[PDB]
């Protein structure tokens, strides 16, 4: 009931399109725990960015 | 409603007497010959239904007896407050000089 | 057998003793000669939280976590008698040890549990009928779990239960209805569940291991919000002797 | 304070942690509160109280040495703390004990 | 009420600081009424008398002394072997004149709320709600005046 | 007496987490920067006019040329520190100025002092403070310092108000 | 303003009894407390044990009574429990146990009584101060 | 290739890089990048720290509550107290971000790059035939972050004792200390603020009078800076009307007229009290500190007749009894 | 739920306006539950239906 | 209990100190009704510096 495009994400949903889904903090868009996302989290890909 | 349970036992008999189910045991320190060897059979024999029941206390001299009976003025009973007696500090509440 | 120094910085001596694949034989129980357990120790290996369903019932269940905090969670020199009951069971009755550890896990969102783990007063049971330990025979029991915090402790600002300030004294001229909640302390104490069923017994020297599961509330802190619930999985190690 | 009566082993301090004794973070049994942080001491005196995972609770209980005690007591109240001027204590003591350790 | 309200601290232009922008109403709030004089009795009777704040404290204990200011009743820090707690004492309260005018309050809580109130002087109604006052003293006019021209100079 | 006046401005004040007094630090702590680096790179950047290994002597009174390396110690500090002076009027003119604007900032932060008007607050942190018993930072800590400064100096340091604290009334955190 | 023999004047045993002692002696005492004592009794505490101070009023509901020269004296022989139901020479300085307290050896009678004299008239002279701790400092 | 190792050598040490990366170099570089990375992710987002160990984490991030002022790099746990804690030490990130890891790795990085940095201060004076020892002057300011950073936690046998790397938490490392060690009335930090306060004033006063005789080569409506070129062969003020101002301001002998005996001044004063300082915090690393005249001046009956030193026990008192609330179990503080 | 929450003219992109800033939560909230499926009927029994 | 210099009033006070104590729209600093402060009313006095 309360998913990324109820709160105004823009860049979010076009990082999950393509494979992140997950941060390094555990939680993941599907709603799952206990997931890996290894480094390239929602974190990672923008670390990337900005390096 | 919410209270502070130690503030609101502050206007019972605890904070007149002392209570000899709450409490801590260096209080005893204020009557002759009660500290070392009897406040803490006192503090570790459960609580009491009554001020009299200290006097029941498996063990005690008739000279510990004697000794109590003295000071049961000195004396009183309310509910055992958890706030009061977990974590061990009728043995230590982390009060000194 | 091996000394400190053999154990310091390895973690060990957060390990509850282990007992050898063979040994799953059966420890026998007099009925007329009593008997208590010398070392009781429990490990913890998962702490799971019920997360809340949101406004939204829709039934929840335990969600892993991340241990925050590091190998500081195991119970350990537990002791008390294991008195024989009349109808042929087994009831343990704890009276003194480590019998508890405060434990800080994270979960998905990043938020910290704090929780006391713990089984003070532990009384857990048996089958009716159990004139020899074998392998699974379900000790099952409630014990206390006292508050995280105990009556001295102080908030950020200075108040607390037994000591500290009366009130935000920050605000001397705030509304006060509102900030009751966090300004009067209150000490919880609440009941939990464990289970401990065997795995391994050895009737030889009478020390009996497996694996336990119990249930308990988290940290309230001092009743500001609502505590979680807790699920935690681990094994246990149980001396029993004569005595 | 077991003396009068107290469970040190289950003892629970202000945070919840241990008043007496607690874990090291790699598991070992050490004295509680702010001595948690020297947790890697040994001496003479201590390591008789010492077992396979630190401190054990049955030696604790009942195998205290009363040259442990007073020993305990001697270099508790010997401190290395201590002013230029030599005043033996924190900052905030009253003179009287002219002394600072070696 | 007007000369009543100039004994409160909430007006003396030594409390504030100097980002704690606005009126003086964002702290206290809006004074609306006048709650009253209150005197404060214990068990014996006697009256005791609140202990005013300093201008110098952000924060000052809750005292009470008779007229030789002993210290009768007081609300203790650590509770452990409090002697003067209102609980032990009976402090009760009374007001004379305003609003709680006639009225007699002996239940701790409340007794002591308003013993917390009279540390600042005489004891007012506000109005927190209209400009959502954060309860934290605000310096007046006259104190503004005087700093930036202090600084200016 | 000077060092209570300190203590007492921590207490009462909250000195230290005065902007003004925070420039007014900056200042003297750079300004005796800009002393000891300045200091430092000209007895190091001298050109050699004498024979001798103490090199004061060969220092001529009379002006005439410079008498250490202007031109090597901005090519130095330009590439350790990445900037550099290269102009010895500016130089001069900027240890006269840091010192100077500092103790000038502390002294307005005084001024509001007199007054009271000081930072001894935020009123965001407060606020969470009062709702939030798990919120604590640095901030929160310091201002406990404060209220026990103030509740156990208090008594002698202003003896006209006749101060009388019960043992009970004192702050106190646990054993100590 | 000043150190009198009226000030030096205490009591010497339970029967009311007393005593007084001289400048020479006080001073004696006090040089010998902090010899033996104010490692943990500085100013009338006890570092290792704050429930119990030097309080003549704490000493005198003591068991015996130790709020007198003989009371003090017979302690720093054979020290006890403050119910007296328990001789505790062997984890506290005293005459008996010199041969654990090597400070107790030098200690010679006149010594104990000059440190029992300090103990009850410090507090004629510090009060408050003289019991308490942080608090009166 | 005249050899690739005998290149890169010459490069490293060549004196023709826009910033001279020396040997030290090779080694701050690194050091120095992966310190500040890492503080400012910390600063910025970085989750509470149980510093005390007492399971009583403190946020100091921006994104966590914090602002410039109080925001901080909190210190790590007592728990840890002197143990190496680096990131493979940790079962995770976040029990690592719970014990305070980024502040090990920050400090260690940090105190290896700024030492380095004062070895780069040697090697590039040497690559360009110029004297030494601006790196000496250097060494007090960096001995002092050794003895905030690194000796005053060995010698209190924990790094959660160490100074916070935030403003607010660097009032509270004094506030405490002053507290637990007196130290405005310590000699050593006395000379510190001495050399402090000197500095200042001496940085005032030869900027002042050097800038007031200057000669003139200058427009009425033109900068007086302009009238110096980069590169001079003469001087641009006249030390000799320097001299004779000051020299009448005190008196003639009380003034300097060697500009090299001047700057010798200039330079040795403050490093020399700050050099004290630093020892100040680095011997009340080993619990040896200021004067204790609490309860000296007696009266003659015995009464305790107060001075300022006791005023200031009171201050320091309130600050003892009221630090780290939760984290004393017993009655003396011996940590 | 998330069946039925597609059927809500509160997620319609075509509701709303050029300068309602911010995310759909700003507007009708944090969307907590499914009240249930509302079925209206008139005193005669007949189920109505909302336009 | 709310006057000017609780509304953190600067200006204001300096106007009523010299005589100007009243409103165009007919209330007035003392507190009174029904007076006629002419043209050197607060608005008066706004409006001529203005100009
Ligand atoms: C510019 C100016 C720059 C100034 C730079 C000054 C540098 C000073 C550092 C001293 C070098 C340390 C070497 C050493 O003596 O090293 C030893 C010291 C001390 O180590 C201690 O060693 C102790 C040893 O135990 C001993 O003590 C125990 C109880 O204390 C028991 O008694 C036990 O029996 C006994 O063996 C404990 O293990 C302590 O936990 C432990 O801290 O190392 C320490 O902590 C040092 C911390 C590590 C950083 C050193 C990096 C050097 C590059
Ligand atoms: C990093 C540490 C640090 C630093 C660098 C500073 C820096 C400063 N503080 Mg400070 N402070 C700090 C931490 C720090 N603070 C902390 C932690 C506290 C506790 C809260 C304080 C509390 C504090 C207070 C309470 C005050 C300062 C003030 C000051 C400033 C003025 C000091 C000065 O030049 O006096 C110089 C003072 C003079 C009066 C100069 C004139 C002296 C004459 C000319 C000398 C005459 C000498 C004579 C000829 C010789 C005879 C003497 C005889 C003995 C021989 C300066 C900007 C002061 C300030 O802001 O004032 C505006 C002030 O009042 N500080
Ligand atoms: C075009 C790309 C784009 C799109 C589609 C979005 C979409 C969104 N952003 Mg976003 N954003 C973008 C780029 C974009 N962003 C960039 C580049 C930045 C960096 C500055 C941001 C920074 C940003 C923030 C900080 C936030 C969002 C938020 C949001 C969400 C709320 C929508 C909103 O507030 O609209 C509002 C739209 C308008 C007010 C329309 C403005 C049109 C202007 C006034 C027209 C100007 C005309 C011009 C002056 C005429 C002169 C010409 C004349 C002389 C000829 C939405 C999902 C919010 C969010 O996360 O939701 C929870 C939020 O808080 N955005
Ligand atoms: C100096 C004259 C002066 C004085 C004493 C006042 C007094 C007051 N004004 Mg006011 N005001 C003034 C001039 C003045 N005003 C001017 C000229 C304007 C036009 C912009 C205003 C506009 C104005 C408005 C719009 C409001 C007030 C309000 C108020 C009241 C609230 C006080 C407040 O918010 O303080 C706040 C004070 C501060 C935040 C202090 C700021 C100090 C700065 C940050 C120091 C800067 C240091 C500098 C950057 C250092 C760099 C130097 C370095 C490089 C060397 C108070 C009665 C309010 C009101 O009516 O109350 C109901 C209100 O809403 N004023
Ligand atoms: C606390 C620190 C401090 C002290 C003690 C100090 C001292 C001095 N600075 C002077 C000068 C200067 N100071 C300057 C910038 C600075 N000075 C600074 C900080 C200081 N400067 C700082 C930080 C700066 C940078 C802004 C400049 C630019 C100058 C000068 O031009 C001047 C000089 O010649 O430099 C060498 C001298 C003025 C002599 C004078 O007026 O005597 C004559 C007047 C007398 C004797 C009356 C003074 C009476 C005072 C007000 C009361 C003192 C009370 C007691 C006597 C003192 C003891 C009390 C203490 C224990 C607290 C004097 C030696
Ligand atoms: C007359 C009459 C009536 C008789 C009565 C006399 C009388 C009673 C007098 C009483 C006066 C009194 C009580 C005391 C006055 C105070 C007094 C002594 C002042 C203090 C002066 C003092 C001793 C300090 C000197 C400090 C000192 C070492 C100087 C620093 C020099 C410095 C680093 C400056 C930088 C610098 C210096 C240069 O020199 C040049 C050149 C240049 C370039 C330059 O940068
Ligand atoms: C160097 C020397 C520096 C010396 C400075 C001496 C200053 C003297 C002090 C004078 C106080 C008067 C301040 C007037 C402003 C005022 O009161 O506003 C105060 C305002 C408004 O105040 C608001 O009042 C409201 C009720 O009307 C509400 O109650 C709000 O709660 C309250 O904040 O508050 C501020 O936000 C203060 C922030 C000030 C920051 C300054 C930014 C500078 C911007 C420069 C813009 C340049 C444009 C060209
Ligand atoms: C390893 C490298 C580490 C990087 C160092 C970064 C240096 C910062 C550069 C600052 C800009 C310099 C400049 O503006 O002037 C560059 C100028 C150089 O240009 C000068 O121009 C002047 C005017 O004509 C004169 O001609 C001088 O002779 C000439 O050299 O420097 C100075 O004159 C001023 C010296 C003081 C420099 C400021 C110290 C920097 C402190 C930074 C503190 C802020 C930290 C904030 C943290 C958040
Ligand atoms: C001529 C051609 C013009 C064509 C324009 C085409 C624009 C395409 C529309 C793109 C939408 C994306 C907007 C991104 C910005 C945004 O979302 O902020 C939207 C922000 C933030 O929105 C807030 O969100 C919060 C929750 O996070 C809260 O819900 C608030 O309710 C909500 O307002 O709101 C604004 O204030 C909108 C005002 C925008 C006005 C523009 C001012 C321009 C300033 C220029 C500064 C230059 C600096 C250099
Ligand atoms: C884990 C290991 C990680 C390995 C990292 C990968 C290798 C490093 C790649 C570096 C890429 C970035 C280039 C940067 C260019 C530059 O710096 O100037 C370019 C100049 C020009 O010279 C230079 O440039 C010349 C070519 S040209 O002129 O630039 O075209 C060249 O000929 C000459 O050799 C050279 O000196 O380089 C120098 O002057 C050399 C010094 C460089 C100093 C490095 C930064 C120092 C940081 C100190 C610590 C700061 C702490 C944090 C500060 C906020
Ligand atoms: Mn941070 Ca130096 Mn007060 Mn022991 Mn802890
Ligand atoms: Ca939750
Ligand atoms: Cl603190
Ligand atoms: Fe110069």
């Amino acid at each position: 009931l309360n998913p990324m495009w109820r709160q105004g994400m823009f860049v979010l949903p076009f990082m999950a399109r393509l494979g992140v889904t997950g941060s390094w903090s555990g939680w993941s868009i599907t709603g799952e725990t206990g997931i890996d996302p290894g480094f390239w989290s929602f974190e990672g890909v923008a670390l990337a960015h900005i390096v | 409603e919410l209270v502070n349970v130690v503030d609101e036992k502050l206007g019972t008999a605890y904070g007149e007497k002392i209570d000899l189910n709450n409490t801590n045991i260096a209080a005893f320190i204020q009557y002759r010959g009660l500290y070392p060897t009897l406040a803490k059979l006192i503090v570790k024999n459960a609580p009491y239904e009554s001020v009299e029941d200290v006097l029941n206390i498996p063990g005690l001299t008739e000279r510990q007896k004697q000794i109590l009976r003295e000071n049961l003025e000195h004396f009183t009973v309310t509910e055992v407050e958890t706030a009061l007696v977990e974590g061990g500090d009728r043995y230590n509440n982390g009060l000194y000089k | 057998t091996l000394t400190y120094d053999d154990i310091v910085g390895t973690g060990l001596a957060n390990k509850c003793p282990t007992l050898d694949d063979t040994a799953r034989g059966a420890y026998p129980i007099d009925s007329s000669q009593t008997y208590r357990i010398a070392r009781l120790c429990l490990q913890p290996t998962t702490f799971l939280v019920k997360e809340e369903p949101k406004n939204k019932r829709q039934e929840a269940e335990f969600v892993p976590t991340k241990l925050v905090t590091r190998e500081t969670t195991s119970l350990d020199q537990i002791q008390g008698e294991l008195k024989v009951n009349s109808d042929g069971s087994l009831t343990f009755v704890e009276e003194d040890g480590i019998d508890f550890q405060p434990v800080t896990v994270q979960m998905a969102g990043g938020e910290r549990i704090p929780l006391l783990f713990t089984v003070k007063n532990l009384v857990a049971s048996t089958q009716p009928n159990v004139t020899s330990i074998t392998t699974s025979t379900d000790f099952k029991g409630e014990f206390n779990v006292p508050s995280y915090r105990t009556a001295n402790f102080l908030d950020p600002k200075g108040r607390g239960l037994a000591s500290g300030y009366d009130s935000a004294i920050a605000l001397p001229q705030a509304k006060e209805e509102e900030l009751a909640r966090a300004n009067v302390k209150r000490f919880s104490l609440t009941k939990g569940q464990i289970s401990l069923n065997v795995a391994k017994v050895d009737g030889r020297t009478g020390e009996i291991a497996g694996t336990f599961e119990s249930e308990q509330l988290s940290d309230d802190d001092m009743g500001a919000h609502e505590p979680h619930e807790v699920k935690i999985q681990g094994v246990f190690y149980a001396s029993i002797e004569p005595a | 304070d077991q003396k009068l009566g107290a469970n040190v082993g289950s003892a629970q301090g202000p945070t919840g942690l241990g008043k007496y004794l607690m874990r090291s973070p790699t598991g070992e049994i050490i004295f509680g509160g702010e001595t948690m942080r020297f947790w890697d001491f040994r001496g003479p005196w201590l390591e008789p109280l010492r077992g396979p995972n630190g401190l054990d609770l049955n030696k604790i209980k009942n195998d205290i040495q009363p040259w442990q005690e007073r020993r305990a007591a001697e270099y508790m109240t010997h401190a290395p703390l201590g002013s230029l001027n030599s005043v033996g204590g924190v900052a905030t003591e009253i003179n009287s004990v002219n002394f600072v350790s070696p | 009420e007007k000369l009543a309200f100039y004994d409160y601290i909430g007006n003396n232009p030594a409390k504030g600081g100097l980002f704690r922008t606005g009126p003086m109403n964002k702290g206290d709030g809006i004074a609306q009424a006048w709650k009253g004089h209150a005197v404060f009795r214990n068990k014996e009777g006697e009256e005791l008398f609140v202990r005013r704040m300093p201008a110098f404290f952000e924060s000052f204990p809750v005292i009470l002394t008779d007229k030789n200011g002993v210290v009768k009743a007081d609300i203790p820090f650590r509770r452990a072997e409090s002697k003067y707690s209102f609980e032990q004492q009976g402090v009760t309260v009374s007001f004379y004149g305003g609003e709680l005018n006639g009225q007699t309050f002996t239940d701790p809580p409340t007794v002591k709320s308003y013993a917390r109130k009279a540390i600042f002087g005489e004891i007012f109604e506000f109005d927190t709600e209209t400009l959502n006052s954060d309860g934290i003293f605000r310096t007046s006019p006259r104190g503004w005046f005087t700093f930036a021209h202090a600084v200016f100079a | 007496a000077i060092f209570r006046f300190l203590l007492f401005f921590q207490g009462f004040h909250n000195w230290t987490l005065n902007p003004f007094h925070m420039m007014g630090v900056a200042g003297v702590l750079g300004g005796a920067l800009l002393c000891a680096i300045h200091g430092a790179t000209v007895e190091n950047t001298l050109f050699q006019d004498g024979e001798g290994a103490s090199t004061f002597r060969a220092f001529n009174p009379t002006q005439a040329e410079e008498t250490y390396s202007m031109v090597t110690a901005n090519r130095f500090w330009s590439q350790i520190f990445g900037i550099a002076f290269s102009n010895k009027r500016w130089l001069h003119f900027f240890m006269l100025f840091v010192p100077v604007t500092g103790l000038w900032m502390s002294a307005i932060g005084v001024v509001g002092l007199a007054l009271n008007l000081r930072s001894y607050d935020f009123i965001s942190q407060e606020i969470r403070a009062a709702e939030d018993p798990e919120f604590e930072t640095f901030y929160t800590k310091n201002l406990l310092l404060n209220e026990g400064i103030r509740a156990w100096m208090a008594p002698q340091d202003q003896p006209h108000e006749n101060f009388v604290f019960p043992e009970e009334v004192l702050p106190r955190g646990n054993a100590l | 303003a000043e150190l009198t023999p009226e000030v030096l004047t205490v009591p010497l045993n339970s029967e009311g009894k007393t005593i007084t002692l001289t400048e020479k002696q006080y001073l004696e005492g006090k040089r010998l407390f902090q010899y033996a004592c104010a490692s943990c009794h500085v100013g009338g505490i006890t570092k290792t044990n704050p429930s119990l101070d030097l309080r003549t009023e704490t000493l005198a509901l003591a068991t015996p009574p130790r709020d007198n020269i003989e009371g003090l004296v017979d302690y720093m022989k054979n020290p006890t429990t403050y119910d007296g139901e328990q001789e505790i020479a062997e984890v506290h300085p005293s005459l008996r146990s010199a041969d654990i307290f090597p400070k107790m050896r030098n200690l010679t009678e006149k010594d104990l009584v000059a440190i029992a004299g300090h103990i009850l008239v410090e507090p004629k002279i510090l009060g408050d101060k003289w019991g308490g701790g942080k608090v009166y400092y | 290739s005249a050899n690739l190792w005998e290149r890169f050598c010459n490069w490293v040490t060549s004196t023709d890089n826009r910033l001279y990366v020396g040997w030290f170099g090779v080694i701050m570089i690194p050091t120095l990048l992966a310190a500040t990375i890492c503080f400012v992710i910390a600063f910025i987002a970085a989750p509470p720290v149980d510093i005390d160990g007492i399971r009583e984490p403190v946020s100091g991030s921006l994104l966590y509550g914090n602002n410039i002022i109080t925001g901080a790099v909190v210190p790590s746990s007592n728990a840890i107290g002197l143990h190496f804690y680096p990131i493979w030490e940790a079962a995770s990130l976040d029990e690592w971000l719970y014990n305070g890891g980024p502040y090990q790795l920050i400090i260690f990085h940090f105190l290896l790059g700024a030492s380095c940095y004062m070895g780069r201060q040697w090697e590039l004076s040497y690559r360009l035939g110029m004297r030494p020892w601006i790196c000496v002057a250097y060494s007090a300011p960096l001995a002092s972050a050794f003895a905030v950073f690194l000796i005053y936690p060995i010698g209190q046998g924990s790094f959660s004792d160490g100074m916070p790397l935030g403003i607010s938490g660097t009032f509270n490392f004094m506030i405490v200390f002053q507290a637990e060690h007196n130290i405005l009335m310590h000699p050593f930090h006395q000379l510190g603020v001495a050399g402090v306060f000197g500095g200042a004033l001496f940085c005032a006063m030869h900027g002042s009078l050097v800038t007031s005789s200057l000669i003139r080569e200058t427009t009425e409506t033109e900068s007086a800076n302009y009238g110096y070129k980069f590169g001079q062969e003469e001087e641009t003020y006249n030390i000799v009307a320097a001299h004779g101002y000051f020299g009448r301001l005190i008196f003639q002998y009380a003034s300097f007229n060697n500009s090299r005996s001047l700057h010798f001044f200039l330079a040795a004063w403050p490093v020399v009290g700050v050099w004290f300082t630093a020892l100040g915090i680095s011997t009340m690393a080993f619990n040896l500190n200021g004067f204790n005249f609490n309860h000296s001046v007696i009266d003659a009956k015995g009464n305790v007749i107060n001075t300022w030193a006791d005023i200031i026990n009171r201050a320091n008192l309130g600050m003892e009894v009221m630090h780290e609330r939760n984290a004393h179990n017993f009655p003396l503080d011996l940590a």
